């Protein structure tokens, strides 16, 4: 069905921009098309839900073949330009003009562990927690090369030859690391985290720690290379994040009989079970288990921080509860005094192999954007780790003053 | 038989192919049920240097180590006792035993006389519960060279039928013990062996034992203690007999004076023709001697006299080997207190050698004086400089290694900090 | 019906025992030739005839209809050491140790060797050396790793010793693996019994005061630590730590002294008597308790504290270790799981491993003066973390030293071991569960001792005292604790305090 219905999708794409009046006497998707040829918007996203209402083909099918129905979404868009155009690959061939995807919950944001051999070629979305923010670069995609004896532009994606930028096809890209939410891991496992493939205007966009959107999805630029999916030498499908988007925001005693009685009486008697009493402490833990993050507009930005210290470690095996706390506490991470460097909390940088130059990846604090920060042995966090602490006093406090990087991250 | 023997010698590779086929022909004609349960073949199959490569694969892969009791299972493309009995009868044989062994170019009688004990050694004790025990006392020969200790060790070496002269700071990839390595083809094994390896049961002339490689050093400490080492790889149960004996030759360095193990000089004793090869063997082959209890009485008494004096405990042990040499010098069932007392006269010297004649309690004080009470971070107090302050404080490189660079062994906070602060700062 | 129970909404793979296996015919999923390559695909294609009768939805080529072929196997049932080309392309009921594991990925579209023609496959190999704990006193392996197919991948984890049957995945020279077929955990799935029931009577004798000596054959003194050595030899492998955890009874012990102060020997005895026990000394340079994430291969060279899972170790020269090995032990002692996460190997692999530890009087010989917390410099918390910290002090006791060399020599030979090992197995699966009265007696005297040693930890000390009473009653094969079993522990912990 896939390799030879090229006319349909082109016919389809010839009509889907025409399939409504929502782009002002044009469909919304066509709203961008005049904006595309005029270079008003250059990248595109796609709400695939609008197609399944009349044709789940290219919806279930792209869900079966992201690449092809990615790649085939393009090759129509390739020859669709002259229909809206205000004026191998000719030079302009979507050269700075890009396509992304979106739509129903058939592509629910999946788990970093749940990438699969099934996830190859898959339509792919993810949420989770961010880190490993690389130094962006530009990045060529096509060696617009020279047939010097012959003159005009020549394109390879790849001896006496030169490979020359003036017509070549480039992009701004990064590496990223999505991480599990610390919420869907009530488990004896590592909260997994992923090498992410990151590109487009969805680079230079966001910080670590965010709970976010993704679409980890193949580019239309190639199906497999010269032929179908079967090949002999192949680098990795990792997470080709399209439409990375923040998550600002995703038992009643009125219908039930629950919040009526004092949690500040009751919640003690149902939290800290092993604990040998001293629920008094637990209250603040309860308070911190409430936190104070979601503020009313009185500028109380310090409301979020319940900044407690407990003094002395085989206190009941109070060593234990922080796991209990983290067993309670999502958005939560545990660390120890002398277990690692400040990047147990903070962040630091060096080269990587896969993609992206010098990914800043960060610690618990960098992981704990409005989280719950849990420590062993605060004393051994010697002067180095005494410090961003003493900044993290001040909320968004992972500040840098280094040659190439001088940011702060939102501790 | 007749139709195979001479043929099989020059032409093994086919006339025996008839046999196992003839065996398969008989085994089939033995007319059991004939499924492919061929693994019990190697049951009904019954019914390197002493290099060479030998048939070590599918049935043959990984059976034993080399140089063993050479049972060559395949083919690759008395009246002298009577003298020795007279020597065993002979009273002052001990000294010609001491001195017929001796180029009198050099050497205290005691020093040789260790060797005169050494070749007889202790015993190999298949004792009471699982665990066995040594039987062979070891010697650590330090001091100045200019001795022909080479010739001496070579004396032992070309005395030793079991025993090889070893080197140095290693050589090739055989250890002083069971080093191994990777066949490029699948890295099945490289039984590189060691110096005790070819000499297991013999004696090892370890040249510059101090200068050996650290690779075996972590290993040698035990098989020297244990006379066997374990291959500590992934799933290798094998632990190899390191039952060779010692000729641990190095220079007086610089049990305080080891690279990183000043107790391992525990593992030795205190050193600062083919007639024999017939002699010593038979009693090395026989004896199975013991110790007279009446000496054990004096021993227990003596050690109480020495406890009025681990050193003692292992000295207990070392004596228990030394006088055990004498019964083998004497073909005895057990050893008399004269042996012990002589062995004490042997060992008391070695103890006086063990003597040399203060604790480290002066050190950590003055170092903790220096480490934080002078300066925690150690800046300006660094081993670029404080070395001189150690040269002032008479704490040599060995001693700061004995203390300072093992104050980090103590988990010393500002020091191990300093080990990284002045890793580059000084 | 015998083929309709296969839920292929779920994982298509099945478990199959041999008794129902022989009942079918060719092309109806039997196995009677043991000619797997035809017998498997024919089984699957028989299943593909069964599913097409059950659900044509379930009849899909991307679904492989695989199986483990688990039950009553035997004729092939051996170890990697013992898995030879007589089984070449045969299904062997592999028992072994999952220690030295591999690195992960999907595989690529296996095309030469529906999301496109040739999708990746969730896959890696995983190592199996032969089952060591019954293995030779000394012997090299010819072992192998083993393929984990998609649904089987990440099922079990390194360090297990397991019951896994599958197909001797040889290549043509002579290089192989298995493809598991399926795992069962022998690690989960487990004659003189009545004799032990005769031996183990309280009418028989006090085994405890005996047996500590009946395996301490060559030790004058330390009769406390023998019982400790027994106690650490004793103990279960599970605490009902619901929704949390605490100090536990697998906790591990430290000792002070030289060998010939019995150090190595005790360990050697603990080693000679190490059933479910591996040792070390100090540094133990071979990924001590780690997988080590082994380069350009990648392997998981799962260390002792993986290899020691459901075990107890001996440490000699505990001081020797790296600070990281000083460190990571500290918590993984607590966790009992090996927090590893470099570029690649992320896990907290279980560390169900006790230890006995020994190390040196630092720069002493005597080293009496100070708290081992700096007397012996492996300083802080580890010691408080440890079960116990006894010192075989080098106190001249001439009246004993008189005896000691005699005590040397009654063993010199001028001219009951396995009995423990057969005792201990039966003990190791019992639970001497609580008694109020003992518990009263425990709860009686903790506070006393806690008060007595005033002139030491409630959240902890009780829990070892718990375990300490356990080993007593466990050695008794009793099913609930005796108030005397609860007693000697108080004496024992008192003997820690003397």
């Amino acid at each position: 069905d896939y390799a030879l219905e090229k006319e349909k999708v082109k016919k389809f794409l010839q009509e889907f921009y025409q399939d409504d009046e929502l782009g002002k006497k044009q469909f919304k998707y066509g709203n961008q098309l005049v904006r595309l040829a005029h270079r008003e918007q250059v990248a595109l996203y796609v709400d695939l839900d609008d197609v399944a209402e009349d044709d789940p083909e290219l919806v279930d099918s792209i869900c079966e073949n992201a690449r092809r129905y990615a790649k085939l979404f393009a090759d129509a868009v390739q020859e669709l330009l002259p229909q809206y155009k205000e004026r191998q690959y000719p030079a302009e061939l979507m050269r700075r003009f890009e396509l992304y995807f979106q739509g129903p919950s058939s592509n629910k944001p999946r788990v970093i562990r749940e990438v699969r051999a099934d996830s190859v070629g898959k339509l792919v979305t993810v949420r989770g927690i961010v880190t490993r923010v690389s130094e962006v670069k530009p990045k060529m995609v096509v060696a617009t090369y020279t047939c010097d004896q012959c003159g005009a532009e020549t394109y390879q994606p790849i001896g006496r030859l030169y490979l020359q930028t003036r017509g070549s096809r480039f992009i701004k890209f990064q590496e990223m690391k999505m991480q599990e939410h610390s919420d869907q891991v009530p488990v004896g496992n590592i909260p997994r985290s992923i090498t992410v493939l990151v590109e487009g205007e969805n680079t230079r966009i966001a910080q670590p720690g965010d709970h976010v959107s993704v679409t980890g999805i193949f580019l239309p630029i190639l199906r497999t290379g010269f032929r179908q999916v079967v090949q002999g030498l192949l680098s990795e499908t990792y997470l080709e994040a399209h439409r990375i988007v923040k998550m600002n925001k995703s038992t009643r005693e009125e219908l039930r009989q629950i919040a009526e009685e004092d949690f500040y009486e009751k919640l003690a008697a149902s939290i800290a079970p092993e604990i040998y009493g001293h629920e008094d402490v637990k209250k603040a833990l309860l308070l911190l288990l409430v936190g104070g993050v979601d503020q009313s507009p009185r500028g109380m930005k310090i409301r979020g921080n319940i900044n407690i210290c407990l003094m002395g470690d085989p206190g009941v095996a109070k060593s234990q509860l922080l796991s209990y706390i983290d067993r309670l506490a999502p958005r939560s991470q545990y660390t120890t005094g002398r277990g690692s460097s400040g990047v147990g909390l903070t962040a630091a940088v060096l080269r990587d192999s896969v993609s992206g130059e010098l990914t800043l990846e960060g610690g618990a604090l960098v992981l704990a954007d409005q989280g719950v920060c849990c420590i062993d042995e605060f004393d051994k966090m010697a002067e180095a780790d005494r410090t961003a602490i003493h900044e993290v006093m001040e909320q968004q406090t992972i500040s840098i003053a280094k040659a190439g990087i001088l940011t702060t991250l939102n501790a | 038989d007749e139709d195979l023997a001479d043929y099989l010698y020059k032409q093994p590779a086919e006339h025996l192919q008839l046999l196992e086929e003839a065996a398969k022909e008989v085994a089939d004609e033995v007319t059991r049920p004939r499924p492919s349960g061929e693994e019990v073949l190697q049951d009904i199959q019954v019914m390197q240097e002493l290099h060479m490569q030998l048939y070590c694969d599918r049935y043959l892969c990984d059976k034993v180590v080399p140089g063993n009791r050479v049972t060559i299972m395949g083919i690759y493309s008395p009246q002298e006792e009577e003298e020795f009995r007279r020597l065993a009868a002979l009273p002052n044989v001990y000294e010609v035993i001491s001195k017929s062994i001796a180029p009198s170019i050099f050497g205290g009688t005691d020093m040789k006389k260790a060797i005169a004990c050494l070749l007889f050694g202790g015993s190999r004790k298949r004792l009471p519960d699982g665990l066995t025990r040594r039987g062979d006392i070891n010697l650590l020969m330090l001091g100045d060279p200019g001795t022909a200790k080479s010739q001496l060790l070579k004396f032992v070496e070309k005395c030793s039928p079991i025993g090889v002269y070893t080197s140095g700071k290693g050589s090739s990839a055989a250890g002083l013990t069971a080093s191994v390595m990777r066949d490029p083809s699948s890295r099945n094994f490289i039984m590189e062996g060691g110096a005790m390896v070819l000499a297991d049961g013999g004696v090892v002339c370890i040249d510059e034992f101090d200068k050996m490689r650290e690779d075996d050093r972590v290993a040698i400490h035990e098989a020297m203690e244990q006379q066997t080492i374990s291959i500590a790889k992934a799933g290798i149960t094998t632990t190899l007999n390191s039952r060779c004996s010692v000729l641990a030759a190095a220079n007086s360095v610089f049990e305080d004076n080891i690279d990183f193990m000043p107790t391992i000089l525990s593992r030795f004793d205190m050193i600062f023709l083919a007639k024999l090869k017939k002699f010593i063997a038979y009693c090395r082959v026989k004896c199975g001697p013991r110790l007279s209890a009446e000496a054990a009485e004096k021993l227990k008494n003596r050690y109480i006299i020495m406890r009025s004096g681990p050193i003692t405990v292992r000295q207990l042990e070392a004596i228990v080997r030394i006088a055990e040499a004498l019964s083998k010098m004497k073909l005895q069932p057990f050893a008399t207190e004269a042996d012990v007392e002589e062995a004490l006269r042997l060992f008391q010297v070695s103890t006086l050698d063990a003597a040399l004649s203060q604790e480290d309690q002066e050190m950590l004080s003055r170092i903790e004086k220096q480490l934080k009470r002078r300066f925690a971070i150690g800046s300006q107090v660094s081993e670029h400089s404080i070395i001189k302050d150690f040269t002032k404080q008479k704490y040599p490189e060995h001693a700061i290694h004995k203390v300072l660079q093992l104050m980090l062994r103590r988990g010393e906070i500002q020091h191990r900090m300093q080990r990284k602060v002045l890793y580059r700062l000084k | 019906s015998k083929v309709r129970e296969l839920i292929s909404d779920n994982q298509y793979r099945l478990i199959v025992n041999v008794n129902d296996l022989r009942r079918k015919n060719e092309k109806r999923a039997n196995r009677l030739l043991n000619n797997a390559f035809e017998e498997l695909v024919a089984f699957q294609r028989a299943l593909k005839d069964f599913v097409a009768s059950i659900d044509a939805t379930y009849a899909k080529q991307y679904e492989e209809f695989y199986v483990g072929l688990e039950g009553s196997f035997g004729s092939k049932h051996v170890s990697p050491r013992t898995l030879t080309s007589c089984f070449l392309s045969c299904v062997v009921c592999v028992e072994g140790i999952v220690t030295k594991c591999s690195l992960v990925r999907p595989k690529v579209v296996r095309s030469v060797h529906e999301y496109g023609l040739s999708v990746y496959k969730d896959h890696q190999t995983i190592t199996i050396q032969e089952m060591p704990e019954k293995a030779p006193a000394g012997q090299l392996p010819r072992s192998v790793d083993v393929i984990l197919d998609d649904d089987l991948v990440d099922k079990a984890k390194p360090g297990d010793r397991v019951q896994v049957v599958g197909t001797y995945r040889c290549l043509p020279t002579f290089r192989t693996v298995l493809i598991a077929c399926n795992v069962k955990q022998m690690s989960k799935d487990a004659e003189d019994i009545a004799k032990i029931k005769k031996f183990s009577k309280t009418r028989s004798k006090d085994i405890f005061d005996q047996l500590a000596k009946s395996l301490a054959p060559s030790i004058h003194g330390h009769d406390y630590v023998k019982k400790a050595i027994l106690c650490l030899l004793l103990g279960g492998v599970e605490r009902d730590l619901e929704n949390g955890s605490h100090i536990r009874g697998d906790i591990n012990i430290l000792l002070i002294g030289d060998p010939s102060v019995a150090k190595s020997q005790l360990l050697r005895y603990v080693l000679c008597t190490a059933p479910r026990a591996i040792p070390t000394t100090g540094r133990g340079s071979s990924g001590v308790g780690l997988t080590a994430a082994v380069t350009t291969d990648r392997r998981l060279e799962a260390g002792a504290m993986v290899l020691a899972d459901r075990g107890v170790v001996c440490i000699d020269e505990f001081d020797k270790m790296s600070d990281m090995d000083r460190t990571a032990i500290h918590e993984v002692m607590e966790q009992g799981r090996v927090t590893i996460a470099k570029a690649g190997i992320h896990a907290r692999l279980n560390a169900r491993c006790s230890v006995l530890a020994a190390a040196n009087p630092v720069y002493g010989r005597y080293d009496q003066y100070k708290t081992p917390m700096e007397n012996i410099g492996l300083q802080d918390s580890l010691l408080s973390r440890f079960d116990l910290l006894f010192i075989m002090l080098d106190q001249m006791d001439p009246e004993q030293d008189r005896e000691i060399s005699d005590h040397v020599l009654r063993m010199h030979r001028y001219r009951s071991a396995a009995f423990m090992k057969k005792y201990i197995h039966v003990a190791k699966i019992i639970k001497p569960v609580l008694t109020q009265e003992s518990a009263t007696y425990i709860a009686e005297e903790y506070s006393r001792l806690r008060s007595q040693d005033s002139m030491p930890v409630t959240a902890r000390t009780l829990e070892t005292l718990i375990r300490l009473a356990t080993a007593h009653a466990k050695a008794r094969m009793s099913k609930t604790v005796d108030l005397q079993d609860a007693e000697e522990a108080v004496e024992l912990v008192q003997y820690a305090y003397f």
